[PDB]
């Protein structure tokens, strides 16, 4: 639903690189491989965590809140 | 892992690997048995229920 | 009385056992009960 | 003659609902089943 | 007047009466709460038929139908033999009345409870000396009218008369007779609440507005107007239908919906003169017949109401 | 068998009625009462038997 | 220590199925009996045998 905080295999913190990953892809016109290496994810266990992630939270946010303050 | 079994990583499980939700819904109605007997939603007391 | 919330217009209502289940503002017939205001503890594991 | 009683709307409504709510088609079985929603592929 | 045949489970050791008994459903045991002694073990939690004890009393019957293999000759004669039963004939009349009540209620798009109440009302008040010289049509309509009132979905006399062909004379007399029967049996063996009051004009407004297609905001305002409409003696004695319809018409012009008085009367079969005649009296109490929040907010202004 | 099985006894003249345990009455919500299928069949036999007695 | 053999190592897609042990484990020492046959009822959810 949202980017996992840590890598499952080794526990490296990858939850703080989602926005950076998206910025590299969009603004810098970098391919997925270069963006991951730029972010410092060398082990393919970390690469798949960010490469294969699906951001479903954005889809949920389209719905109006059930309770509004 | 013999005979179609497997070994999973506990650390990966702790971090949230293959961890899912589960929702169960319960339905109930205030049936009205004709014209006299009827039901209501209430917190019953041991002295009256 | 207890407080309920409309499922469409998000109106926060207060209903009694005699009041009919419906939104007095928009008329929607489904009301979501308000979340508890009492603290609930969770483990971060 | 009362047209409101000559034509009963429950015959069409009840028959279609019963045939769709249950599998029985008529008045074959298993024609209608509860849609699976466990996953999108299902 | 009969054998007791009653068993009370009490702990032989504790001897405290009445006892504290806990039913361990999962363990299927009845155990004393004080000492833990088990008083009864091996507790018990399609091979049956759905039976309704009240509307059908104690009547058990079975139908004869075709199977995987069957000759048509046998089915016809057996059905013919079954019909010619003297004892089952008496109950068939009540069932036949129930079937017609079901048809009338179903054709009216009424809820299931309304149909159930009508059937039950007929059964309770049938086979009585008072209601013997009254047409069966009036009996069914009165029960249906009674059933609607009980379920907070009360209808009008004209609404029910549209389906069941019965004049006002017999219907009103039958209803008064039917009401007395229920009231007599009620305390003797509840029945009515503030809903049973004849006027109850608040319940009709939501349905009348729906026919006109007005928004719920107009309907809510009409309810408030009708609620305060009973404080004026000059119109308090008017029929509930006129009170509700006139209140609806007043709010229609207040909110400026392009619906003329002719349409309001035509759809609800209320004379146009009555609508204008009633509106004139209500025009003198606009201050007390308009919601205060709505006027304060500014959605509706009293200046928008035409004056004569 | 003379003692136990005679040909005449294959024709039913008196019908034994099984006890309630064989045909228990179940309850779904305990405000509605349901009866076993055997109970209705026994009721049908009684209704038919009474009808025949009155007719004859 | 090194394993004398080399392991086929790489990522793979796996899916969690609906079958979980917590929804199948059940035991009964005693419990409710059927009204008709007076034998242990059927069903884990009803403390059956
Ligand atoms: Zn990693
Ligand atoms: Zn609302
Ligand atoms: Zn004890």
């Amino acid at each position: 639903m949202i980017v996992p905080v840590r890598c499952f295999s080794c526990g490296k913190v990858v939850g703080d690189k989602w926005e950076s990953y998206l910025n590299l892809l969009q603004e810098d016109e970098l391919d997925e491989g270069t963006a991951l290496s730029r972010l410092g994810l060398k082990r393919y266990c970390c690469r798949r965590m960010i490469l294969t992630h699906v951001d479903l939270i954005e889809k949920f946010l389209r719905y109006n809140p059930l309770e509004k303050r | 892992n013999q005979e179609d079994s497997m070994i999973m990583n506990q650390s990966s499980i702790d971090r949230g690997l293959f961890r899912s939700l589960f929702f169960r819904s319960y339905m109930d109605q205030e049936k009205k048995y004709g014209m006299s007997i009827t039901e209501t939603f209430e917190k019953p007391q041991r002295t009256n229920t | 009385t207890l407080k309920y919330i409309c499922a469409e217009c998000s109106s926060k209502l207060s209903l009694s056992r005699t009041d009919a289940v419906r939104c007095k503002d928009c008329g929607h017939r489904i009301l979501l009960k308000a979340r508890t205001k009492r603290l609930v503890q969770f483990e971060a594991r | 003659f009362n047209m409101k009683l000559a034509i009963n709307a429950k015959t069409i409504t009840s028959g279609l609902k019963y045939a769709l709510a249950t599998g029985n088609w008529g008045e074959r079985a298993g024609v209608s089943q509860v849609l699976n929603r466990y996953t999108y592929s299902s | 007047r009969g054998p007791n045949l009653n068993i009370v489970l009490t702990c032989p050791e504790c001897k405290v009466y009445p006892p504290k008994i806990v039913e361990r459903f999962s363990e299927g045991d009845v155990v004393c709460a004080l000492c833990g002694l088990v008083l009864s073990d091996k507790l018990v939690d399609r091979v049956g038929e759905a039976s309704n004890p009240l509307l059908d009393g104690n009547n058990l019957s079975t139908r004869i139908g075709k199977g995987e293999t069957t000759d048509m000759r046998f089915t016809k004669e057996l059905n013919k033999a079954q019909g010619k039963n003297v004892m089952d004939k008496k109950d068939n009349e009540v069932q036949a009345a129930f079937a017609k009540i079901t048809m009338l209620c179903d054709a009216a798009e009424l809820p299931k409870i309304v149909k159930d109440c009508a059937k039950e009302a007929y059964k309770l008040c049938h086979d009585e000396k008072t209601l013997k010289g009254k047409s069966m049509e009036s009996i069914m309509a009165a029960s249906i009218l009674i059933g609607c009132r009980r379920a907070e979905v009360a209808r009008t006399f004209k609404e029910i008369q549209s389906l069941i062909h019965v004049k006002t004379k017999e219907f009103g007399k039958t209803l008064n007779i039917m009401k007395n029967i229920l009231r007599g049996k009620s305390e003797d063996g509840k029945i009515d609440t503030d809903n049973m009051s004849g006027a109850q004009n608040l319940t009709y407004i939501p349905r009348f507005c729906s026919h006109l297609g007005l928004p719920m905001q107009v309907t809510t305002s009409a309810e408030y107007t009708a609620k305060k409409c009973k404080e004026i003696k000059e119109i308090a004695g008017k029929s509930p239908i006129t009170i509700a319809v006139v209140s609806i018409y007043l709010n229609i012009l207040l909110f400026q919906i392009p619906i003329t008085a002719a349409k309001v009367g035509q759809t609800l079969q209320v004379t146009e003169g009555t609508i204008k005649s009633g509106y004139k009296i209500l025009y003198e109490h606009r201050d007390k017949l308009v919601d205060p929040q709505l006027i304060a907010n500014g959605v509706v202004s009293l200046d928008n109401l035409p004056g004569v | 068998n003379e003692v136990f099985s005679r040909p005449e006894w294959m024709i039913l003249t008196c019908l034994p009625v099984p006890p309630p345990p064989v045909r228990p009455s179940i309850s779904f919500n305990e405000s509605q009462r349901g009866e076993d299928d055997l109970t209705f069949k026994l009721a049908d036999i009684l209704k038919a038997n009474i009808s025949l007695e009155t007719l004859e | 220590k090194k394993l004398m053999a080399q392991i086929f190592f790489g990522p793979t897609y796996y899916q969690r199925l609906r079958h979980m042990v917590d929804d199948k484990i059940h035991a009964r020492a005693r419990g409710p009996m059927q009204v008709l046959t007076r034998q242990p009822v059927e069903g884990r959810s009803r403390d059956g045998g």
